[PDB]
RNA sequence: AGGGUGAAAAGAACCCCCAUCGGGGAGUGAAAAGAACAUGAAACCGUAAGCUCUCAAGCAGUGGGAGGGGGACCAGACC
RNA sequence: CGGUAGGGGAGCGUUCCGUGUUAGGGAGAAACGCGUGCGUGAGCCGCGUUGGACGAAGCGGAAGCGAGAAUGUCGGCUUG
């Protein structure tokens, strides 16, 4: 209605005036007033506080690559055969467990340590173009490859505590 | 001058790098004691 | 003339607003000194743990760099210039990256007292060429060291730096003086570590 | 039954051109050049997906050598690695490089375990 | 809708017998210049092209005056371009039986006149406001009034466009 | 090069340049003001003045000198008549040169040379 | 002597811009000249 | 060699720039499709907006990606 | 399970015919432009503030059936 009014007034009457679109009714809320700060909080929000995690990280072996995992985060790996979406799996090869208070170093593995993660997805990778080419031998081969991939979410790192810790103590 | 030079593959034969030394030839990959049997990569918990 | 008209005023104001909102939500920079694995903030960010770390612009900022001083008296030219090259390039920091300057500054002093083995003082030959035919010029090491002795070490280190853009820009971090004194005392130079055995010659 | 080639060509060309977006100069313009440039791009890509696996091990190793050299006077990359193996640790070089940068104290500890045990 | 609707008068000359380059050499000068200055310049320039371009510009002035009713003092040339026309080829004889091709190029010229003062209400008023003040002022008005206020040249000149869509101040 | 070659060539050979200048002066003395090209004007100064200075003395000798420069007798006689009157007090400087908008066809810079 | 190759789009665009810059200086002379004849004070100049 | 304004010439009265051409309104028309008129690719010619080049050596890309910008809903991504 | 000359297998597309005066289509077809879609690829499937009347899929049939090279060839447009 103020859109239809201000558009018909910017239509019929060329060279529009400020008094018509913004009436003199509105002085704006004062810069120190609560009714200024609810608007200015709405439109320009302050950055929200970061969600809580444990302070811990582990180095774990999946499909013979070694990942650093921190809980709450998801990572990509090799397809895990016979893994289904919403599945609770335990990664049992754990090389290193850090805590800002201590660090556990396996020989080779941290014993009894396990990483509980859930398989949130089963994907295929971005298509990689494998392209075989020989100059002047008049031979080219265009072949796409899409690797299968598993997207898993680390929930928690557990059963380390008994293992002997080391630390830098000065 | 009655002597020639070494062009192309001749020259390659002549100048390619070799370990002549009898000791560096007979060297080999280090031998590390076996690893203890490792756990299952990943197991399904239900 | 910097216009104070409401237009430009408005523009700068707004730009500082954009900059404000972009500074609030962006991930904080945490410098690398006893920096623990992660801050609860980064943990919401992109994956920097399972990818190779690469330096951001807050790190390598020129103002932060170490300064170093090499007393070149009774040092051996080459063996020293290697160490110098290592430190300039950054190859001794865990944070090293080929594509960036993480390196130091190095100040070389007493550049006429630098020592060189063998008959080299009378033999080693610095040539430079005009670019006309028969434009070749040759100096013995010693003529050079009597005339403009800094060129010797500048020219020996430049050889061991990378070549190309980052190479040249690097080479500007090598500050050489013929005297025992340098006017950098403000930069607080530390001395340069030498792990080489043979680097120190004795007579 | 006469058959004009119609769009069968222009589609192919177009789907190639899409590839070559943001090539400086006549590499982004003329079809005939664009062809080649596509092929070469694809080729480098393939090559350097292999180079990549070489180069990060390059890198990682370099950074590790830097990170260790700080502690002992006499300590190396080589020495280090040999010591990691005779102590039976599995950590590969990516992890030791990323822990070298992002958690330096950790690497100091590791070194202290290898030392304690070689003692 | 768009500023292109309010401020602008477009005029196309068709098939001027200037070759496109020559004509460009004049048009590059007058781009962004007040209608008055552009007049006097195109009166005294050395080149030939300046004369047709002049006739053109004067015309587009009469159009902004009579049709869309603009003040001549406030006219600037906002956007002006030349594009190739229909080329007429003719063959001429040369030495030793060779021929050659003459082309007698034409061009279209498009001049787009833009009033400055149109929108000035919204303009100077929105300049008046600091960045917080303005957001607090738009915290009242409906989507209708928001769109009606900011529909000036304002967002572009001060480069706010992608910012305000991020503040949830708008719909697209 | 030319160092201190001072003459006005007008992009014509000797003969033509002479005849041109003679012509232009009989024109200026007939009509009293004319429109030409800047170079032609500047070049023509000298010869205008030669004629006026010639007429200021009035001797039969001088009159035969002018007759053999200007093409038309009538203009010469009128010169020897008017000049003592009009220019008697003026020592030198008998011509004004006032430049204008350049020509349409070639864009050659124009000018107005006035008998002052 | 001929052009062994054909000249690249961008380089040609620069050379032609140079030739278009002369229009700019002629536009300054033109402007200055109009501002002269627009005070009617010049006795060296004349217009009809 | 030169085909395809529209169903219908309804082929644009009148005003403005105005020596004509050409143009901008108004009017006709479902649409201006405006007579060089139907879909209208590429080369080629430009104009505007985002980032960026003046110590640089290079079949112009590719793997790594500093810094800057943009449209998101899986905001850790895409361009 | 590298691959030229070269041989063999498995496919994709183009225009047309059969089904068919088909399904669908001025509630927008062909085409043109786009894609965070799917393919080993040829390509397919989806989408359009373009376009203005046609025409798929399936199961089959036929060829003036796929272009970057021929000092090819015809138009268009550059460079100098
Ligand atoms: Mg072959
Ligand atoms: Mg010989
Ligand atoms: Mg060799
Ligand atoms: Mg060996
Ligand atoms: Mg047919
Ligand atoms: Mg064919
Ligand atoms: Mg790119
Ligand atoms: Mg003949
Ligand atoms: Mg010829
Ligand atoms: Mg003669
Ligand atoms: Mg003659
Ligand atoms: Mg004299
Ligand atoms: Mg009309
Ligand atoms: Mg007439
Ligand atoms: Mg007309
Ligand atoms: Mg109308
Ligand atoms: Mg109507
Ligand atoms: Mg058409
Ligand atoms: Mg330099
Ligand atoms: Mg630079
Ligand atoms: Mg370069
Ligand atoms: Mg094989
Ligand atoms: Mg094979
Ligand atoms: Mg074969
Ligand atoms: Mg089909
Ligand atoms: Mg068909
Ligand atoms: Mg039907
Ligand atoms: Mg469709
Ligand atoms: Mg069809
Ligand atoms: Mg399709
Ligand atoms: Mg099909
Ligand atoms: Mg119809
Ligand atoms: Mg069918
Ligand atoms: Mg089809
Ligand atoms: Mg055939
Ligand atoms: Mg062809
Ligand atoms: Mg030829
Ligand atoms: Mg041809």
């Amino acid at each position: 209605l103020k859109a239809e009014f201000e558009e018909f007034q910017r239509p019929p009457n060329q060279k529009p005036q400020l008094s018509d679109v913004l009436p003199d009714d509105f002085q704006a809320p004062e810069p120190g007033t609560p009714e200024y700060n609810d608007i200015i909080n709405q439109f320009l929000p302050k950055k929200g506080p970061p969600p809580p995690r444990e302070e811990i990280f582990a180095v774990v072996v999946i499909g013979s690559r070694q990942y650093i995992v921190i809980p709450g985060r998801w990572i990509y790996t090799q397809r895990l055969k016979g893994a289904t979406v919403n599945d609770k799996i335990v990664l049992n090869k754990v090389l290193l467990v850090g805590t800002k208070a201590s660090t556990y170093i396996g020989t080779p593995i941290v014993t009894n340590a396990a990483v509980h993660a859930v398989v949130e997805e089963q994907l295929l990778d971005d298509k990689v173009i494998v392209f075989k080419y020989k100059k002047k031998k008049n031979y080219r081969r265009n072949i796409g490859h899409r690797q299968p991939i598993t997207r898993i979410k680390i929930t928690g790192i557990t059963g380390y505590e008994d293992y002997p810790a080391s630390t830098l103590e000065a | 001058s009655s002597r020639p030079q070494k062009k192309g593959t001749a020259h390659h034969m002549k100048t390619r790098p070799k370990k002549t030394a009898r000791w560096d030839i007979k060297r080999g990959p280090a031998v590390y004691p076996p690893l203890p049997p490792l756990p299952a990569e990943w197991t399904i918990v239900s | 003339r910097k216009s104070t008209s409401a237009s430009t005023k408005c523009t700068e104001e707004w730009r500082q607003l954009k900059e404000a909102v972009k500074k609030e939500f962006a991930i904080p920079h945490v410098p690398l000194d006893q920096r623990w694995m992660f801050t609860l903030e980064e943990a919401t960010g992109p994956d920097i743990w399972n990818t190779t770390w690469y330096p951001k612009s807050a790190d390598h900022v020129p103002t932060d760099k170490k300064w170093y001083v090499v007393d070149a008296t009774d040092l051996i030219l080459g063996r020293m210039a290697s160490t110098i090259a290592i430190h300039i390039r950054g190859k001794n920091l865990a944070s090293y990256t080929p594509s960036v300057d993480m390196g130091a500054f190095v100040i070389v002093v007493n550049a006429d007292k630098v020592a060189v083995s063998g008959k080299k003082r009378t033999q080693k030959l610095y040539r430079r060429h005009s670019g006309r035919p028969g434009g070749l010029k040759e100096e013995t090491f010693d003529q050079l060291q009597k005339r403009i002795p800094e060129r010797i070490i500048e020219h020996a280190v430049r050889g061991m730096l990378p070549k190309g853009r980052l190479g040249r820009y690097l080479f500007n971090h090598l500050k050489v003086y013929k005297g025992a004194e340098h006017p950098h005392q403000a930069q607080q130079p530390i001395d340069l570590p030498l792990r080489d055995k043979r680097i120190r010659v004795e007579k | 039954t006469r058959v004009k080639r119609g769009y069968i060509a222009r589609r192919r060309r177009k789907k190639i051109r899409f590839f070559a977006s943001s090539f400086r100069g006549a590499h982004s313009r003329l079809t005939r050049t664009i062809a080649q440039q596509k092929i070469r791009a694809l080729v480098s890509a393939h090559r350097d997906r292999d180079r990549q696996k070489r180069d990060f091990r390059r890198l990682w190793i370099t950074r590790i050598n830097a990170a260790i050299r700080e502690r002992g006077v006499y300590y190396n990359y080589s020495k280090f690695i040999h010591d990691l193996y005779k102590r039976q640790l599995l950590l590969n070089r990516k992890i030791l490089a990323q822990i070298a940068i992002l958690n330096p104290n950790c690497i100091y500890m590791i070194y202290n375990e290898i030392i304690k045990k070689e003692d | 809708p768009e500023p292109g609707k309010c401020d602008e008068i477009t005029t196309r000359g068709y098939s001027i017998s200037m070759s496109v380059d020559k004509a460009r050499r004049v048009i590059d000068q007058i781009r962004g210049r007040s209608y008055a200055e552009t007049l006097m310049i195109l009166e005294l320039m050395p080149y030939r092209a300046c004369y047709p371009i002049f006739k053109l510009i004067y015309s587009a002035a009469a159009n902004a005056s009579h049709n869309k009713q603009f003040n001549k003092a406030n006219l600037i040339i906002s956007k002006a371009e030349v594009n190739k026309g229909i080329t007429l080829k003719k063959v001429k004889p040369r030495a030793r039986g060779r021929s050659y091709m003459i082309k007698r190029p034409t061009c279209h010229i498009t001049i787009v006149l833009r009033d400055i003062t149109h929108f000035d209400s919204y303009d100077k008023f929105l300049e008046s406001l600091t960045p917080k003040k303005l957001i607090a002022l738009l915290g009242l008005m409906s989507t209708g009034r928001r769109r009606e206020l900011l529909c000036g040249r304002f967002r572009e000149n001060h480069k706010i466009k992608s910012f305000l869509y991020k503040i949830a101040l708008f719909k697209r | 090069m030319k160092h201190g070659r001072k003459i006005h060539r007008l992009s014509r050979p000797a003969d033509q340049r002479r005849a041109l200048l003679r012509g232009l002066t009989t024109q200026l003395l007939k009509h009293g003001r004319i429109k030409t090209t800047r170079a032609k004007a500047s070049a023509m100064r000298k010869y205008v003045d030669k004629m006026i200075t010639l007429a200021k003395e009035g001797s039969l000798h001088k009159r035969r000198q002018a007759l053999g420069f200007i093409y038309e007798k009538q203009i010469v006689h009128a010169l020897f008549a008017e000049v003592p009157e009009r220019y008697g007090d003026r020592n030198g400087g008998y011509t004004r040169i006032i430049r204008t908008l350049p020509r349409r066809g070639d864009n050659a810079p124009m000018a107005y040379i006035e008998l002052v | 002597a001929v052009p062994k190759k054909r000249t690249s789009i961008y380089k040609k665009r620069i050379r032609k811009n140079i030739w278009k810059k002369k229009g700019y200086w002629a536009a300054l002379k033109a402007f200055s000249l109009a501002k002269s004849l627009s005070t009617g004070n010049s006795k060296s100049f004349f217009v009809r």
